[PDB]
DNA sequence: AAAAAACATTTTTTTATAG
DNA sequence: CTATAAAAAAATGTTTTTT
């Protein structure tokens, strides 16, 4: 307010923020819609990654594979 | 006094408590930046409910992006689904947000080359630097950032309520202090 | 001087905000 | 980029022990 100060808990909380959401650790198995479910790509088009991956990262792929010669 | 900061921005960490190998998170995933030469972690930038996060090897990742806290909890909740469904244990344990983000428009333009001398105490002002004028607070430990057309940032705290107590302390001197 | 196990930093990610 | 803060763990980067 403007005159006499605010009052201190007549605002939300992050802690009746945070009680609104689950807390089970082990079955996260409440916040599957889908769209979430869609975030997991096959196998043709998991193997297109990796074959993509291997081609920007070949240049870290090599120091780590002579990080194995260092350690031999 | 009539004013209360919008959360634009909270982080949240947790731990899955497994070292989990990222080559194979990232080449399972829709959004799936890893560049080990680059961040040594995996970006999975999800849509609802809007984050971004950062998964590390040991199982720890950093989500960042919430408006609020029914967001943050469910964005590090969302990894936990996937990263489950693909081939690794990985619970969803301590969820612990470690800050989060202020702001708003006190609606009058502000001057600050005057509040670095009475409460200079606190401040820190370069005006060709950076042209806010930043606020250490001790009680609670929030910083503020004071703009000159009337806009603070209000970084700093892990509870809401904290956060909104300080702009309610620092308005009676943001009201002091101002362009008539 | 030298090889070593000790601390400290540079990196990234988000978000609004203004020189 | 300048600036706030906040986690995190690969990694190089400093100061300081122990050879």
């Amino acid at each position: 307010g403007s005159y006499c100060p605010r009052n201190l808990h007549l605002l939300p909380t992050t802690d009746t923020y945070l009680s609104k959401v689950s807390d089970d650790p082990d079955n996260l198995e409440d916040v599957d819609d889908e769209e979430l479910n869609a975030h997991l790509l096959n196998e043709e088009a998991s193997k297109l990654k990796e074959r993509i991956w291997i081609g920007l990262n070949a240049d870290f792929l090599l120091e780590q594979e002579s990080k194995r010669l260092k350690q031999e | 006094s009539g004013i209360v900061p919008t959360l634009q921005n909270i982080v949240a960490t947790v731990t899955l408590g497994c070292r989990l190998d990222l080559k194979t998170v990232a080449l399972h995933a829709r959004n799936a930046e890893y560049n080990p030469k680059r961040f040594a972690a995996v970006i999975m930038r999800i849509r609802e409910p809007k984050t971004t996060a950062l998964i590390f090897a040991s199982g720890k990742m950093v989500v960042t992006g919430a408006k609020s806290e029914d967001d943050s909890k469910l964005a590090s909740r969302k990894y936990a689904r996937i990263i489950q469904k693909i081939g690794f244990a990985a619970k969803f344990t301590d969820f612990k947000i470690q800050n989060i983000v202020g702001s708003c428009d006190v609606k009058f333009p502000i001057r600050l080359e005057g509040l670095a001398f009475s409460h200079g105490t606190f401040s820190s002002y370069e005006p060709e630097l950076f042209p806010g004028l930043i606020y250490r607070m001790v009680k609670p430990k929030i910083v503020l950032l004071i703009f000159v057309s009337g806009k603070i940032v209000l970084t700093g705290a892990k509870q809401r309520e904290e956060i909104y107590q300080a702009f309610e302390a620092i308005y009676p001197v943001l009201s002091e202090f101002r362009k008539m």
